[PDB]
DNA sequence: AGGTAGTCACAGCTGATTGCGCTGAGGATTAGACGTGCGATATCTATGCCA
DNA sequence: TGGCATAGATATCGCACGTCTATTATCCTCAGCGCAATCAGCTGTGACTACCT
């Protein structure tokens, strides 16, 4: 999302209380549905170039 | 202001920092920043500098032009740069204000009375052919794997093991550092050095007498202190920073109680390759500790190795080492 | 024919090179409230005693 | 016979003990910046040779 400027928040669902305190739970990225299928087909294009490198 | 540990520059009546953390030119953490921008307000009176020989580097400098102080005094124990970059040092602090007597504070028992040697090894013909057909950077691995002076340090190690002594191991190669630990089962200190393993090898040390010899690769200068010991071994040089091991060599040894009367209450060798290259760099780094008044004997026979059983007693021991270091080629 | 300037073949000076080191950005990782049992604490009632 | 001191049956609230879950920070590791001794190309030096008088 970054290399293609859209907007991206990652999805706090829960809380964990490991270590002591409460940490952030983050369930993947919530993007917009326009952008959505855009933003799908490079990204696994950029694991196509990862798994490569 | 470290990069681990961090406190605010707020009510910091007094900081204490490093070069790099000043000196990095790339960009540095917002909370840097601002670490920076406090110290550019607040007007400094005095300034304290420690090992002013690493001063002249370039971006070491350009720290002090980012530091408006007023009073810089730097506390070294040498100033004998190989790059002769000391007259312009004069004016990026000043003059040296004093230097004490080494020998003097010898006799007043403020510093222990080190007894300095100078092993010399002969090389194995084997290696010394392959020492004369090598003419590269590569011909270091040669001479400072000597199997004979492996022999000699194992031998060296058993007799202060015996005597009961603080055995540190300095040795500038990484790989030859850890074959020699490994051969002969001992701690070892290199590159990365992990902080948490490196002070439990420390504490070992000080305390548990099941541990008594560190090997310490050339971190062990100025990066962390060393635990006071009194059998310093040399093996490795850097190629003749007769600051850099003399600084370290001040550094390891240290007063000790209770043999304050005896002349020699610390113990410092040299392993040194004959008729190799190394001889000319221990002659070059030998002198500034000369010009301080020390002496270094030279012992050629060492008594007692043939009666004790070391490692590479027979040759093709030595032939299998010299196998493994011609592995190590020149990309090693 | 004679002399000195233009030009090409070997030594020092010094920046590039090969060995080692710090940073900033990555993936990894138990006491107030609630429930419960015990200890110190009042209380209604049937009946015996005295005038 | 009548009113009230006193022994019996019954809980009862305050105090302490055993147990749980919270609703947003910290700790290893890599690519990119540095310091210290050789070695080649720039520069300086000595000698060969065309050109002028």
């Amino acid at each position: 999302a970054r290399k293609l400027d859209i907007d991206c928040v990652q999805a706090i669902t829960g809380f964990d209380f490991h270590g002591g305190y409460s940490h952030p739970v983050t369930d993947g990225y919530i993007v917009c549905e326009e952008f959505k299928d855009v933003l799908l087909t490079a990204w696994e294009n950029e694991q196509a170039v990862i798994e490569r490198k | 202001f470290t990069s681990d540990a961090k406190d605010k520059p707020i009510g910091c009546s007094v900081a204490i920092s490093t070069y790099s953390m000043l000196g990095h030119t790339t960009k540095r953490s917002w909370e840097a920043e601002r670490v920076m921008e406090w110290l550019k307000t607040q007007e400094w009176g005095l300034m304290i500098l420690d090992e002013v020989h690493t001063i002249p580097a370039k971006m070491f400098r350009r720290v002090l032009t980012i530091v408006q102080a007023h009073c810089k005094l730097g506390l070294t124990a040498t100033l004998v740069r190989e790059d002769d970059k000391i007259v312009d040092l004069n004016f990026l602090i000043g003059p040296k204000l004093y230097e004490a007597n080494w020998m003097e504070l010898q006799n007043n028992g403020y510093i222990a009375k080190v007894q300095c040697a100078e092993v010399w090894c002969p090389m194995s013909p084997e290696f010394y052919r392959e020492y004369v057909a090598i003419k590269t950077k590569k011909r270091i691995l040669l001479y400072t794997m000597n199997p004979n002076k492996f022999r000699a340090c194992q031998f060296l190690i058993k007799f202060h093991e015996r005597r009961n002594d603080k055995i540190i191991v300095f040795a500038d190669n990484v790989f030859a550092l850890k074959e020699y630990a490994i051969r002969l089962n001992k701690p070892y200190i290199y590159g990365p050095t992990s902080q948490g393993e490196r002070m439990q090898i420390l504490q070992n040390f000080k305390h548990n007498p099941k541990i008594n010899t560190i090997f310490i690769s050339k971190v062990g200068d100025t990066s962390f202190d060393l635990p006071e010991a009194n059998v310093l071994i040399q093996i490795s040089s850097h190629g003749g920073s007769r600051r850099q091991e003399a600084q370290r060599l001040g550094r390891v040894l240290r007063a000790k109680k209770g043999m304050v009367a005896e002349e020699y209450n610390a113990f410092f060798y040299s392993l040194v390759s004959q008729d190799t290259q190394e001889m000319a760099y221990s002659t070059k780094r030998q002198r500034f500790l000369v010009d301080q008044g020390y002496s270094f004997k030279v012992i050629t026979k060492l008594a007692g190795m043939e009666e004790e059983d070391l490692a590479f007693s027979t040759k093709e021991e030595q032939q299998q080492l010299l196998q493994k270091v011609l592995a190590a080629t020149d990309l090693d």
